[PDB]
RNA sequence: AGUAGAAACAAGGCC
RNA sequence: GGCCUGCU
């Protein structure tokens, strides 16, 4: 019943910014190539706190993740999730 | 089943049983057999009590109908059929009057012959069990118990049956009527056992209707119902949410501490403008005294005669003329008022006995001087709306005025000694304890120090003037009244003396609110020429009324002698607070005694005598161009007394605000001087808070100048 | 040489002579006219400190309400009412964790009290806003009027005599289509649902007088009678909670406050080692009441009452629900003057919604323009925050939660803090190994305070090293120092009556000697001055003097008649035997052995027509509003003499349309006196029950006539006469 | 006789009849406190303002039939104009002093028995013995102490039933006091005050004061005894201690 | 005019 | 001119 599509990923510079968007409580999770899932934010983890901000528009039915001051260690597929329902993920490469 | 109690029983009993039903708060629709059972109990109580009378003998007189007479005494008087409070009232009253024992449960009747209670109960079950049941319910009971049961049997302890047997035949006929009438009804499927002693209830406080919707509109922004918010609260647990918002909150939200150093505090800025004027209700530094040297005490005597006698002691009267005009009023009115006062004083002098209080004529002169018929007439808004000039009352910050040097000199001479004792204290219980002797000696020392002080004279002047003004306002509300300013002192030689500063004319004083203003006009003799400090007398009109000759080595001066005349006003609150000026003595001398006690806690001995005689120790109590000047403890006493007196005289909201906001800065400066690393979050805000209290009051501006001087001398 | 008292501080420390800085010997500032301007200013200020919230319109009252909760976090140090629900819930959770069992217990005792409380407890209160007349009236009068209106409308559950039932009726009244009220000018007027809702949710605004310590006047509020029961229950819960918190100082007296302050400072400094520095902040909170949102109090109470009976939660939640929708009456109005035509006018505040703005100055014009959108039926919606410290105890609870949130277990850093909070004032002792640690600790404390809608007044606050600070006019300098300038206004005649004034004055001198370190000689001087003022106020001079007054003749003849003149009371023109050793003895008992038996009997005669006693509460209790504090009551020792008269009443009701209230007063008092003669314990213990007057009175007449015959004066003739007279009044009550 | 007679007279008039009928016992207190008189905010100001009027105090109507309307010179003692919301009449303060020089006299021998606390204070102080004053810093520490020196080890409610049974024996209701200390107190204060006619309310109030224990927090240095706390103002100071021994010891 | 200071008094109402 | 009120 809950389909999810992520937008806003891509190739960025280190120290740059990026606004992920995903069209119930909700979460942003990430998966690096060599690992399983990592908690990012819900509506933040130690590795992303202060850099990253999660925010939702319940009228637009969308959850956003505003990433700033990015590091090469953010490089992952960022998946959106609803709580059982998981997006396909959007690639972010820093 | 309730149809039976609809049909048979009389109204009286059914509503008695209904109120007994309401008594313990259970509802009649759920279980009614209790209603029927207890109403039958109540019916047997009546039918057993009524129709039974007594006369002066025992041997109750039984009459089917009470005949008209004083002989209507009832054999058995009922307990039940009443509320619990009254049932226990009757129980206690019977016990206290009959000298009997108090039962712990409710009886049903009282009887005289045997002087005791009856607890009637007719139960469905047979008697010979219910009897001893209720008997073991009641502890060690002398009240006789008697019960019937439907089969028709009777029983009792002592084999005692207290009245006629035809009455009991009546009871059991009633009983079987009940029985074989339910026979037609058919209730025994539950009649024998229908009550088991149920007592339980749940308190219900339900939010519903409009009040529920209000609850749905008093939640955080993203909640829809009180149910959901309460569920969220119950499910809420701490998961480090304060830390997240603290990290996300902007860092400009801080409480950075600004160090407070010697170079940090700046002098308080004083307002600039026209010089400050005089606000007191009487002359303080420029007063003159006409005396008689009478032996009367402060309150002893009659005012008008004393004033006239004092004024006759002076010779050299001249026709009064204007010297310094009011600059805003009609000085000829003041001149005519002075001459009118003199004329009416003579008029009193002529007649038989000086009146205790005199009323003056309401001439146009004092009508203007006292502000009569000047309040705008009160009307309705619907009748005055097109008037362009119609607007609010003038509500703005007071006029700004700069400090002048006259208040400083006035305070300087308010702390100086005098040639008289201006305090005659009352009596106290003879001292019995050594501590009381120490207290009395200390008090005598302070009285010797402060009695010869201009501050005490001002205290007495204000107290007397305000007392007389308040009493006249409360008594002679309508008519203008004359009151001579009188103060009685004692000379160094010991001879008592009276002093007449001048006169006060009180006007209409229909004072309703504590802020309503009573206007009066004050006239006071003086020798100080007003041509040297005119800005201090902005609101005064000063005439020339005579010449005075005081013995001096330079021939004899033959100085002029002027009359300061002005229109002033007060209020009930101001009069009341000015008539309690004697607590300035308290304030000051409590401070000095605290100093003495604090110093004496160091050296294990009372230190008052050496403080007051040796005068070795001194405190900074003023600054001279050479530097800071220190004075003995007595001078500190007088200085603090003068400060308190001026606080009571020039009281105003400015004084309170400045006092608070400057005590804050004084504490900060003291912390700095104590090496306690003081710090401030916004010192500019505190400075702006202090500086907004300084507008036009001479006293607060002088206090601010003193504070600036203290800062300059401190911080070193 | 120029005299300057302030220079005295160069030798005497500031706190050792702080009494000199308290000008409490002059008249305190008073307000003169309307308080409407202050009310409008307060409403606008409360609404603009929360401007960034969200607006809504209540569907019941139709008034605009502003909700700032969970709003944007502040980005400046200005006052802000944007409290965060999660943060405050977490603070309350930590408060519970540090004090396990606090909420459950406090709720248990509160539940006991609520389910055993009576209606009459609401009469024990000062002025309350009666909505039946739209004006402030004594609590008992307003309660009686509301009960009468409810009974006339059909809400008679309050007849159960329970406050909970009265509140049930109050809530049920909210769902009525049309209520009826009475007005005299009697006219019966009908109030629809919305009008009655607004009349029950409104507050009456007045100007506070006799307020020392500030240049500007303020406004205060008084609620109605429908909401006072819920407030009573909520404050009972909050008091029970705070009594279990040592960091709170609101439910205690002054000496307890000083003791707790000393204990906390010693604990903080002593435990601190040589390496840790300690600093005390003497903090005041700016706009304390205007920034406390009732919704947050609702959240706190619903967290407190978790796992409790739902009815208890509902009854405790009703109060903040009504405060969140509270309305405020603008005030008396505005008075205009026209000098050209020489007249004055008084427009009521209710016209501010429609009256043109040509009559108002720029400041008032702008205030009215800003407050008009919130005007609904002559009253302004004040949802964003509290008006004047109605929830003092809950605010203290929030402050104590903030204080406890830095117990070094939640700080997670070397620095830590503690202190004492009493609403609008606090002392904060913060310790940290270095000045940087102290700065970080104070910064985090301030930031956390801003997350709870609490602001710290930077202008009225300062930080120094521990050992010197201030708290509610109590100056601590290595130990509290007496002031004696706060109690100076209480050294005069109280104004109750002669005996009461004498006893109160001597007792005040005694107490200020015990507590405020008043000196012996100073106390003797105070006694002398008080006796002088007392004699000059009551026209009771020594008698041997020639001071002619309205009372000097009778006093002088009594003086010449008495043989042992040393036993005469000062009220009757006798000598004063009081001294430092006799300050704890009533005057009558101190002079008992010296009085002549004739004068003694005439003085203390029960049949005197002057002594009047109403209830056990008002026997020897005097309400003296202390300077710089809330109204307080004192027990004064006095003997019931002929001097214990009660003074004249106002008597201005005779010129008002509300003149029938005096006839009702007289009739009620006649009935009450009759009942008391029938029920002597009516005064000491208030009677309880559900019966009516005449039933109890007639039935007790029956029984008392009976028994007083069985031994006493009555006779058969009289007993039968009483019995048939009881029957006569019975049949009269029938018809 | 009389009581039921004014009852019938009240019920004669319709308004008072309605008040008596519809008003329940529980509401007794409310209507008794029902008044238009506001509680004074500034009592001192008006006491200093009212005493300057003629007829500033209030007294029962009976004063009109015990005290003459005027004294020897014609100064009026009482007026027939009733108070605002009461049947009492406004009278002058002289009517007080007059009552103390020619008013009816009684036997005040039992007032010492009633006002037990105050007379016990006087007796304790009269036989006290003072001592030298020692000047040294006093470390005043704040402690909770009992001020009432005659408390019989009873609380407010605990002694309230005792007080009712002593004064109002019939309105006690269910309660019959179990503790034997209360029994002896009731017996003593019953036989002692058997015919005292001061007032039931004042007797009850003073019994409550005497028997009920009361406690307050005060700055003390030494002492700590009930008898030594009533004179705490005289024995302890800022820098001086006055040795004292009340008459009881 | 005067008192006083963010609004008032300098009598009110009723005939 | 006569009378009423002074916290309503």
């Amino acid at each position: 019943q809950v389909q999810l599509q992520e937008s806003g990923g891509g190739l960025v510079q280190a120290g740059e910014s990026l606004r992920l968007s995903c069209a119930y409580g909700m979460g942003w999770f990430r998966q690096a190539p060599g690992k399983e899932r990592e908690f990012v934010a819900s509506i933040a983890m130690d590795f992303v706190k202060g850099r990253f901000t999660i925010s939702r528009d319940n009228s637009k039915n969308t959850l956003y993740l505003q990433l700033n001051t990015l590091k090469p260690e953010d490089t992952a597929v960022y998946y959106c999730a609803a709580a059982k329902y998981w997006g396909q993920g959007t690639q972010v490469t820093v | 089943m309730e149809d039976f109690v609809r049909q048979c029983f009389n109204p009286m009993i059914v509503e008695l049983a209904e109120k007994a039903m309401k008594e313990y708060g259970e509802d009649l629709k759920i279980e009614t057999n209790k209603f029927a059972a207890i109403c039958t109990h109540l019916e047997v109580c009546f039918m057993y009590s009524d129709f039974h009378f007594i006369n002066e003998r025992g041997e109750s007189i039984i009459v089917e109908s009470g005949d008209p007479n004083a002989l209507l005494k009832h054999r058995f008087e009922i307990i039940e059929g009443r509320d619990r409070t009254m049932a226990w009232t009757v129980v206690n009253s019977i016990c206290n009057t009959t000298g009997a024992e108090k039962p712990k449960f409710l009886p049903d009747l009282y009887d005289y012959k045997e002087n005791r209670f009856i607890e009637i109960g007719v139960t469905r079950r047979e008697v010979h069990i219910y009897y001893l049941e209720k008997a073991n319910k009641i502890k060690s009971e002398k009240t006789h118990i008697h019960i019937f049961s439907f089969t028709g049997e009777e029983m009792a302890t002592k084999a005692d049956y207290t009245l006629d047997e035809e009455s009991r035949a009546r009871i059991k006929t009633r009983l079987f009527t009940i029985r074989q009438e339910m026979a037609s009804r058919g209730l025994w499927d539950s009649f024998r056992q229908s009550e088991r002693g149920e007592e339980t209830i749940e308190e219900r406080f339900e939010i519903t209707g409009t009040m529920r919707r209000l609850a749905d509109q008093s939640l955080p922004p993203n909640f829809s119902s009180l149910e959901n918010f309460r569920a969220y609260v119950d499910g809420f647990e701490p998961n480090g949410y304060i830390e997240g918002k603290l990290s996300q909150m902007s860092k400009e939200v801080n409480a950075r501490i600004e160090p407070f150093l010697k170079t940090t505090p700046r002098p308080l800025r004083l307002p600039d403008g026209p010089p400050c004027s005089q606000r007191s209700k009487f002359l303080l530094m420029d007063a003159l005294k006409l005396s008689i040297e009478d032996p009367s005490h402060e309150g002893e005597g009659i005012p008008l005669y004393d004033a006239i006698k004092c004024m006759r002691t002076f010779f050299g009267w001249k026709e009064p003329n204007v010297v310094k005009p009011h600059e805003k009023g009609i000085n000829p009115n003041y001149l005519l008022a002075w001459k009118q006062v003199l004329a009416e004083l003579q008029d009193i002098e002529n007649e038989e006995k000086i009146p205790k209080t005199k009323n003056m004529k309401k001439t146009s002169q004092l009508k203007w001087a006292l502000g009569e018929n000047m309040a705008p007439e009160k009307v309705d808004f619907d009748d005055c709306k097109d008037v362009s000039d119609l607007k609010q009352y003038d509500s703005d910050e007071p006029e700004l005025r700069s400090l002048a040097s006259w208040i400083q000199s006035e305070f300087n001479k308010a702390c100086e000694l005098t040639d008289s004792s201006w305090i005659e204290l009352d009596e106290i219980g003879e001292d019995v304890a050594p501590i009381e002797h120490i207290a009395s000696m200390r008090r005598n020392y302070f009285t010797a120090e402060v009695s010869h002080c201009r501050a005490t004279e001002y205290i007495m002047k204000g107290v007397y003037i305000n007392t007389a003004l308040l009493n006249a306002s409360c008594a002679a509300m309508d008519d203008f009244q004359l009151i001579p300013m009188i103060s009685k002192c004692r000379t160094k030689e010991g001879r008592r003396k009276t002093n007449l500063y001048g006169f006060i004319i009180k006007g209409r004083s229909h004072l309703r609110n504590d802020t309503d203003v009573v206007n009066f006009v004050s006239m006071e003799f003086s020798l100080t020429d007003p041509r040297l400090e005119p800005h201090k007398w902005e609101k005064y009109c000063v005439l020339e009324i005579g010449d005075m000759l005081l013995r001096s080595a330079i021939g004899q001066v033959s100085r002029p002698m002027f009359l300061y005349v002005r229109t002033n006003g007060t209020s009930k609150i101001k009069m009341k607070w000015g008539m309690e000026m004697r607590r300035c003595l308290l304030q000051s001398l409590q401070q000095i005694e605290s100093m003495i006690e604090a110093e004496s806690s160091v050296k294990e001995k009372d230190m008052t005598k050496e403080f007051f005689e040796n005068k070795s120790e001194t405190w900074p109590i003023g600054e001279s161009p050479k530097g800071v000047e220190e004075g003995s403890i007595g001078k500190v006493c007088r200085t603090l007394l003068a400060k308190s007196v001026f606080n009571s005289l020039y009281a105003s909201p400015q004084l309170e605000g400045f006092s608070a906001e400057s005590r804050k800065l004084l504490l900060i400066v003291q912390a700095l001087r104590d090496n306690l690393e003081p710090g401030t979050f916004d010192l500019g805000g505190l400075y702006e808070a202090i500086e907004e209290c300084l507008i036009n009051d001479p006293w607060v501006l002088l206090n601010a100048s003193w504070f600036n001087s203290f800062l300059t001398h401190a911080l070193r | 040489m120029d005299v300057n008292p302030t220079l005295l501080f160069l030798k005497v420390p500031a706190q050792n002579a702080i009494s000199t800085t308290f000008p409490y010997t002059g008249d305190p500032p008073y307000s003169h006219g309307t308080g409407t301007g202050y009310t409008m200013d307060t409403v606008n200020r409360t609404h603009q400190y929360s401007e960034k919230g969200r607006w809504t319109t209540n569907t019941e009252t139709g008034a605009p309400q502003l909700n700032p909760i969970d709003g944007p976090l502040p980005e400046d140090n200005e006052p802000s009412g944007y409290a965060q629900t999660d943060c405050v819930l977490e603070a309350m959770a930590f408060l519970e964790e540090s004090h396990p069992g606090i909420f459950e217990n406090s709720c248990l005792e509160t539940m006991e009290v609520v389910q055993q409380t009576r209606v009459d407890k609401l009469t024990q209160g000062r002025q309350t806003y009666d909505w039946t007349l739209n004006r402030n009236q004594p609590a008992a009068t307003a309660l009686a009027n509301t009960i009468e209106v409810f009974r006339s409308n059909g809400l008679t559950a309050n007849e159960s005599g329970r406050l909970i039932d009265f509140l049930k009726d109050v809530m049920e009244s909210m769902d009525k289509e049309e209520m009826e009220i009475t007005t005299h000018f009697k006219k019966k007027q009908r109030l629809n649902k919305r009008s009655y809702l607004i009349r029950a949710l409104t507050l009456n605004t007045m100007t506070k007088d006799a307020e020392r310590g500030k240049l500007k006047r303020r406004a205060i509020a008084t609620p109605g009678m429908q909401i006072r029961g819920f407030v009573y229950f909520v404050e009972t819960l909050a008091r029970s909670i705070c009594e279990k918190l040592e960091q709170s100082g609101l439910p205690v007296g002054g000496n307890e406050k000083k003791a707790k302050l000393a204990n906390v400072v010693r604990k903080m400094m002593t435990n601190s080692q040589d390496t840790e520095l300690s600093f005390t902040i003497t903090g005041d909170n700016t706009k304390w009441n205007e920034n406390q949102n009732p919704r947050m109090f609702l959240a706190m109470i619903t967290y407190i009452t978790r796992n409790q009976p739902e009815w208890f939660r509902n009854v405790l939640s009703i109060a903040p629900i009504m405060f969140s929708n509270k309305m405020a009456r603008l005030g008396k109005g505005y008075m205009f003057e026209s000098k050209s035509m020489k007249l004055r006018t008084q427009i009521p505040a209710e016209m501010l919604a429609s009256i043109d703005l040509k009559y108002f100055n720029d400041s008032t014009r702008k205030k009215i323009e800003k407050i008009r959108p919130l005007l609904i039926d002559g009253t302004a919606s004040l949802s964003p925050g509290m008006m004047m410290g109605m929830f003092n105890m809950l605010s203290t609870v929030l402050g104590v939660s903030i204080l406890n949130l830095g117990q070094k277990r939640y700080t997670k850093t070397t620095y830590w803090w503690d202190g004492l909070q009493s609403s609008d004032d606090f002392a904060l002792i913060v310790n940290a190994p270095n000045h940087e640690g102290i700065q970080a600790g104070v910064d985090r404390f301030y930031r956390t305070c801003k997350l709870l809608g609490i602001n710290m007044s930077k202008k009225k606050s300062y930080i120094n090293r521990t050992g010197t600070f201030e708290f509610t006019s109590f100056f601590y300098r290595y130990g509290f120092v007496a002031n004696f300038s706060m109690e100076l206004p209480s050294f005069g005649v109280s104004g109750i009556n002669e005996s009461a004034d004498m006893s109160i004055g001597v007792t005040v001198i005694k107490n200020n000697m015990i507590n405020n370190d008043l000196g012996p000689a100073t106390a003797q001087m105070a006694l002398q001055l008080f006796i002088k003022d007392y004699r000059y106020t009551y026209r009771c001079h020594r008698g041997d003097t020639q001071i002619q007054t309205r009372r000097s003749f009778e006093i002088k003849k009594l003086w010449e008649q008495t043989r042992s003149k040393a036993g005469l009371l000062v009220s009757d023109g006798g000598p004063n035997l009081y001294n430092i050793r006799n300050l704890h003895i009533p005057e009558v008992c101190l002079k008992w052995e010296l009085m002549d038996e004739d004068y003694q009997g005439r003085l203390c005669n029960p049949l005197n027509p002057f002594v009047s006693h109403k209830e056990i509460e008002s026997v020897n209790n005097a309400v003296m509003m202390p300077a710089h504090g809330p109204a307080k009551n004192m027990e004064y020792d006095a003997v019931a003499t002929t001097h214990s008269w009660i003074p004249k009443r106002n008597r201005s009701i005779l010129n008002t349309s509300q003149r029938g209230i005096l006839e009702d007063e007289q009739m009620y008092q006649k009935c009450c006196n009759l009942f008391e003669k029938f029920f002597p314990s009516s005064s000491y213990r208030r009677p309880v029950g559900i019966s009516s007057m005449v039933e109890a009175m007639v039935s007790r007449a029956r029984i008392d006539a009976r028994i007083d015959f069985e031994s006493g004066r009555i006779k058969k003739e009289e007993f039968a006469e009483i019995m048939k007279i009881c029957s006569t009044i019975e049949e009269l009550r029938r018809q | 006789m009389e009581r039921i007679k004014e009852l019938r007279d009240l019920m004669s008039q319709s308004r008072t009849r309605e008040i008596l009928t519809k008003t329940t016992v529980d509401h007794m207190a409310i209507i008794k406190k029902y008044t238009s008189g506001r509680q004074e905010k500034n009592p001192a100001l008006r006491m200093k303002w009212m005493m300057a009027m003629k007829y500033p105090i209030t007294a029962d109507k009976r004063i009109m039939e015990m005290i003459p309307e005027r004294n020897e010179q014609g100064q009026t003692l009482w007026s027939k104009t009733n108070d605002a919301g009461s049947d009492r009449v406004m009278v002058s303060p002289l009517a007080v002093t007059w009552w103390n020089r020619n008013g009816p006299t009684t036997s005040a021998v039992h007032y010492p028995k009633i006002y037990k606390t105050y007379f016990e204070k006087v007796e304790r102080l009269k036989h006290g013995t003072f001592g030298p004053v020692h000047f040294r810093n006093q470390v005043k520490i704040r402690r909770r102490v009992d001020i009432n020196p005659g408390h019989a080890d009873l609380s407010a409610k605990e002694a309230q039933d005792v007080i009712m049974e002593v004064v109002f024996p019939n309105e006690v209701g269910a309660r019959i006091l179990t503790s034997e200390s209360q029994l002896t107190i009731t017996k003593e204060k019953k036989e002692e005050l058997q015919d005292c006619k001061i007032s039931p309310l004042m007797v009850a109030y003073m019994l409550e004061r005497e028997l009920v224990r009361k406690t307050r927090f005060l700055p003390v240095a030494g002492g700590t005894s009930s008898v030594y706390i009533e004179v705490l103002h005289l024995t302890q100071g800022t820098c001086w201690e006055q040795m004292y021994t009340p008459g009881g010891e």
